[PDB]
């Protein structure tokens, strides 16, 4: 079976980097599809973020591309998201998840991370 | 930036009956429109994609169809319970975009 | 191989042609084309049974030239080229039910029933498999067993589902010879006229 | 060519045409079916190939039936794998016609072919 | 007059063996009426039937009627 | 031979022809027949050092015979177009496109076409008519050969110091076992004729379905069993084909200063325990491909080569000692 | 007809004669006789049905 499984900090200070990591098992990265980030906003709204397709090209959401910097680890078989100078306006809970595609029906997220709570706050947290 | 509206923002509805959900894109998105349901506790798990296919796992009951820019979620009925916020997003081009959403209650 | 997929075994019937120096009781043979026309022909086909090849088994001369009659076959055209019909004779082979396999399918929901005249030798068991599986439907499908919309249970057919449904009932024919024409009589009977189309 | 009316195929069932010859397997596969096949690891495959690569909707599958071992038709809803089963040598195919288990090399081949309207032309 | 067949398999399944293979039948029968009224049954992919428990007792049944049979037939 | 006319017309043979019958299962029969014969008369060689110098080219050429007959009894089996037939017609010939490069091509110029169809089986009675003539030359040759030597006897020793003529003594003697042959070939022609054939082959070849009840003809199956132990399909071809060819090592790895085993006590158990190998082998290839069938399959596998490559030498030269050190002694 | 082209006339010409003439096609699903145009590995067709 397939899973996403997410970790990273869930509290950042503000102009600080926001690191989440995406570890996947049951399904190789480098096999196909895309593998996404998307933020859940406190007033409940979906943002789509980015992605990183099977064969690491990139695909960032241009409200973002400036800042973002979605990477991978093969050996590990996981991806992550960098979100650079942090602002309290990026405070939401942030999902990775896999998007398939077929020439047909097109995309569609199919498996989704727990999710992870990310507070950007200037309060101090034993790392 | 396409940008769905959907309707009715979040309204509440009896578990003895059904409920219809809508959206609107800003733009002709092709069918390559998907429905999404995040649950109380926050998972969020995939209903419907390309406009009325139902994914694995999903009661015969979520309907969903439509064309063009309009499109809709129709359930049959709210029973055991299927109370949570309903999202739609579009892939007919880059960047993918959600709609506001609609929280589902109980009257 | 599980036993459903297998199929049941088919038990060994006292069949009175088993045995070297044992012929076929033709009495049986003659009652089992009557099941057969009566009750199978509406789907069966006997393709490779030839009119003539009943006279001095099963019936008289007279009997199967009037059998073979009572239907049409196509004839030479006429002067004319135009097509023309004439009644079946001792050269003949006995008509099937369909004009082809896909009416042959349309008219049972997607399956296709095979030609009977070689069954006994195309199938594992022969008279007994053919006996036990037209004798052999339950009522009702063993419990958990979930049946395919169409579908009918049959222990002794390979996976338990198949396509034809139990068509044998008591005293659906009326014999000739006064012959009480039970279930187990009539599956006896055309089983035994089908070893002797097949042989 | 040939054309098949995929309106007339209900869900959970498989339909053999001819073509050229050759058997071509199409069915109409379930939610829970296209799960499966896209849900497979490739590590876990002797001819490693996503689901996606191989249909073009995910809710029909359309192959050529020509076990890629010795040539045989294999049979439908069989084998340990939730797809086919050649009784000839025992290969296994999966719900997305890979080759699974047994001699085979190869999963079942992917013709070419087009949807119009509620048919496909296989050619 | 009856289906000879039928009068032969209700002789039989009132034997001790017979019996005992009902039973055992029943009994499995029963155990999967109730796991199907379980919720999420149709979601399990380990669905227990009868098959193997109807087979034993048609096995029985066919042995003592097949021998026997043909001797009530035309 | 019309692919759509075929099976009828065998089914013509069996009711229309005066004795057509009796013509059909004398030669399906006949088949089974001359290769339980063909299997005795080469256990035979196998137990009585048949094989040994200076009959290695009688031994070869009736190696040859074997593989020309087995490829015979296939072209026939597809004459009668049934589902074996054209499964068997399928499977077979689809063994060449295991050649690397080449392969696919030499199987659609066999074939004629995009599959087996009418060109296949038109071509493939042509030659089922052909080959029997090209064994009686092998025959020939096989007789030349036996000639120049005469046969070997059960003690394996030389023959020279006593010898009876043919006539009378052996044409006598033959007759006793022409007529036990012709006896038992009767008992299955006329009594039990389908026994030792496939039901499946009394339906037509449809080349849509392929039933799940296939199975190769008897005297097939241990090769099949073979080919089914590899879990890979050019090694799988490879080994099966080697199975034959495996014969012809025999002169060269019987190490014994004595030919046959009369006299042999490990080499007798030995050659028991291959024969009884062959018959297992069999009956897994009658089996479908399930445990512990497999494992099994390919134990008797390792079995029937390791008699040839490593019990028969390793034996025989145990045994060649053994007969040194029991008598001599220093 | 194929043996027409690149003999007396081009493949796109000889299709366009071929469809020309209704030959016998494979019953419809219900069994029912259907026609259909022409092709290039059909037979030249004669005037006469007999
Ligand atoms: C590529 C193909 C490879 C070759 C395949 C091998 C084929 C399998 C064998 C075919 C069956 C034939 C059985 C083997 C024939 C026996 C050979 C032989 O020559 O045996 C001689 C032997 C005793 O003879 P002696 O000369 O040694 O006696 C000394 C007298 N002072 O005689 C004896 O000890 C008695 C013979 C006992 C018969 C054994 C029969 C078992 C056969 C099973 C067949 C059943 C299949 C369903
Ligand atoms: C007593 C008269 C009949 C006899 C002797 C008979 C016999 C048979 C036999 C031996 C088979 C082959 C099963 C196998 O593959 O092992 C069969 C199949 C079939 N029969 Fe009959 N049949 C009779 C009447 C009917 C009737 C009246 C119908 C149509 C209403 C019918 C429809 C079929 C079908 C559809 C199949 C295919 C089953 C499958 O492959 O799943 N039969 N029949
Ligand atoms: C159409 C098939 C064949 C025919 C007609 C044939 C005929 C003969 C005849 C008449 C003999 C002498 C009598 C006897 O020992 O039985 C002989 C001897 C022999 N044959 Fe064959 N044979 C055939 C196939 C084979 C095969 C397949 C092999 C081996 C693979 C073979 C190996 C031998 C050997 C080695 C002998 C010598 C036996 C001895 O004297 O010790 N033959 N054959
Ligand atoms: C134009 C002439 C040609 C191409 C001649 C070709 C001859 C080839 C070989 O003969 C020399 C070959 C027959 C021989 O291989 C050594 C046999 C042992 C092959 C045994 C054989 O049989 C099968 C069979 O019979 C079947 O029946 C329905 C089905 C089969 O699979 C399902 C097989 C099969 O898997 C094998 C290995
Ligand atoms: O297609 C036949 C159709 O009949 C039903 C009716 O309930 O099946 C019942 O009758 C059959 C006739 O013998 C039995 O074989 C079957 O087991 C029994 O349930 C339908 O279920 C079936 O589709
Ligand atoms: S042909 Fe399918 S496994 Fe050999």
């Amino acid at each position: 079976e397939v899973k996403l499984q997410e970790s990273g900090a869930g509290l950042v200070q503000p102009s600080q980097s926001l690191s989440l990591t995406c570890s996947v098992t049951g399904y190789s990265i480098t096999s196909g599809y895309y593998w996404n980030w998307i933020r859940l906003f406190p007033g409940n709204k979906l943002e789509w973020v980015g992605y990183i397709s099977n064969v690491g090209d990139n695909n960032y959401n241009p409200s973002l591309k400036d800042r973002l910097s979605i990477t991978r680890d093969t050996s590990k078989n996981q991806f992550f998201l960098k979100l650079n100078s942090v602002t309290t306006e990026d405070t939401a809970t942030y999902y990775c998840a896999r998007s398939e595609y077929y020439s047909v029906t097109g995309y569609a997220m199919d498996y989704w991370g727990q999710g992870t709570t990310v507070t950007v706050s200037s309060a101090w947290r034993h790392p | 930036d396409i940008e769905l509206t959907q309707t009715p923002v979040s309204l509440a509805a009896s578990l003895g009956d059904r409920v219809t959900i809508s959206c609107r894109a800003s733009q002709d998105i092709n069918n390559f429109l998907n429905w999404y349901q995040q649950k109380p506790d926050g998972t969020i798990k995939l209903l419907i994609y390309y406009t009325s296919r139902l994914h694995a796992g999903v009661p015969s009951r979520f309907s969903g169809s439509g064309s063009g820019t309009d499109y809709s979620l129709t359930i049959s009925n709210l029973e055991p319970e299927d109370i949570a916020t309903y999202f739609c997003q579009h892939h007919i081009k880059f960047p993918w975009t959600f709609g506001a959403g609609t929280k589902l209650e109980i009257k | 191989m599980t036993a459903a997929e297998h199929g049941l075994h088919a038990p060994a019937y006292a069949w009175s042609h088993n045995g070297p120096f044992e012929t076929f009781d033709h009495a049986s043979i003659r009652r089992g084309y009557q099941v057969y026309r009566e009750v199978c022909a509406a789907c069966h086909s006997l393709d490779r049974v030839a009119w003539r090849t009943l006279v001095g088994v099963s019936h008289t001369n007279e009997e199967v030239r009037n059998m073979a009659e009572e239907f049409e076959y196509d004839d030479e055209p006429d002067e004319q080229g135009n097509p023309k019909k004439r009644p079946g004779k001792l050269s003949d082979y006995i008509p099937g039910p369909y004009p082809n396999e896909q009416a042959a399918r349309a008219a049972n929901q997607g399956a296709l029933p095979p030609d009977l005249s070689l069954i006994v030798k195309a199938r594992h068991g022969g008279c007994d498999y053919i006996f036990s599986l037209l004798t052999g439907y339950p009522d009702e499908p063993p419990a958990g067993v979930a049946l395919p919309p169409g579908s009918n249970y049959n222990p002794y057919f390979p996976g338990g589902s198949i396509a034809m449904a139990r068509v044998l009932f008591d005293d659906m024919v009326e014999y000739e010879d006064g012959t009480p024409a039970t279930t187990s009589q009539m599956a006896k009977d055309v089983t035994t006229f089908l070893n002797w189309c097949a042989e | 060519k040939v054309e098949v009316n995929l309106a007339a195929i209900p869900l959970g069932k498989n339909v053999v045409v001819k073509w050229q010859g050759k058997p071509v397997f199409i069915r109409h596969r379930t939610p829970h079916e296209i799960q499966e096949a896209n849900s497979v690891d490739m590590s876990a495959l002797k001819d490693p190939q996503t689901d996606a690569d191989r249909v073009k909707d995910p809710q029909w599958l359309i192959m050529l039936g020509i076990c890629t071992h010795l040539g045989c038709v294999p049979i439908g809803e069989a084998g340990d794998f939730g797809g086919w089963f050649c009784p000839c040598h025992g290969s296994h195919y999966d719900i997305s016609g890979r080759i699974r288990k047994g001699p085979a090399p190869l999963n079942l081949e992917i013709p070419a072919y087009e949807f119009d309207g509620d048919k496909v032309i296989v050619g | 007059v009856t289906d000879q067949l039928e009068d032969l398999r209700e002789h039989f399944k009132n034997t001790e063996e017979g019996k005992a293979l009902v039973h055992h039948y029943e009994e499995c029968a029963e155990r999967v009426k109730i796991q199907q009224q379980q919720p999420g049954y149709a979601d399990l992919e380990h669905k227990e039937d009868c098959v193997e428990e109807f087979f034993h007792l048609q096995h029985y049944l066919d042995t003592a009627t097949a021998p026997r049979l043909f001797d009530k037939l035309k | 031979s019309n692919i759509e006319l075929a099976f009828s017309s065998v089914e013509h043979i069996m009711r229309d022809v005066h004795n057509g019958y009796i013509l059909r299962y004398l030669h399906a029969n006949g088949a089974s027949f001359f290769f339980m014969v063909m299997f005795m008369h080469m256990a035979k060689g196998l137990y009585y050092g048949s094989y040994r110098s200076p009959r290695v080219t009688l031994w070869n050429v009736g190696v040859i015979i074997f593989i020309l007959t087995i490829a015979t009894a296939f072209l026939g089996y597809c004459c009668v177009y049934g589902q074996m037939s054209h499964w068997g017609a399928t499977v077979i010939t689809n063994l060449f496109s295991a050649i690397p490069f080449v392969g696919n091509d030499i199987v659609s110029w066999l074939w004629g076409g995009f599959s087996v169809s009418n060109p296949t089986i038109q071509r493939f009675f042509a030659l089922h008519y052909l080959v029997p003539f090209i064994i009686a030359a092998m025959v020939i040759m096989h007789l030349m050969a036996l000639h120049i030597h005469g046969s070997s006897n059960p003690l394996g020793i030389t023959g020279n110091l006593d010898r009876i003529p043919m006539h009378s003594y052996f044409i006598f003697k033959d007759l006793v076992t022409v007529f036990l042959f012709m006896l038992i070939l009767a008992l299955f022609v006329f009594y039990s004729p389908n026994t030792l054939g496939h039901p499946d082959n009394y339906i037509p070849g449809n080349p849509l379905v392929t039933p799940a009840s296939i199975v190769p003809e008897w005297y097939l199956l241990p090769f099949y069993a073979i080919l089914r132990s590899i879990p890979d399909k050019l090694l799988g071809v490879i080994t099966m084909f080697a199975a034959i060819l495996v014969l012809l090592v025999l002169p060269f790895t019987d190490r014994s200063v004595v030919r046959g085993n009369t006299f042999k006590v490990l080499s007798k158990f030995f050659f028991f325990i291959f024969v009884f190998n062959f018959v297992l082998l069999g009956q897994i290839g009658a089996c479908h491909v399930e445990v512990p069938y497999v494992l099994m399959g390919q134990i008797a596998t390792f079995i029937y080569f390791a008699y040839f490559l490593i019990i028969v030498p390793v034996i025989s030269t145990i045994e060649n000692v053994l007969f040194y050190i029991g008598r001599v002694n220093k």
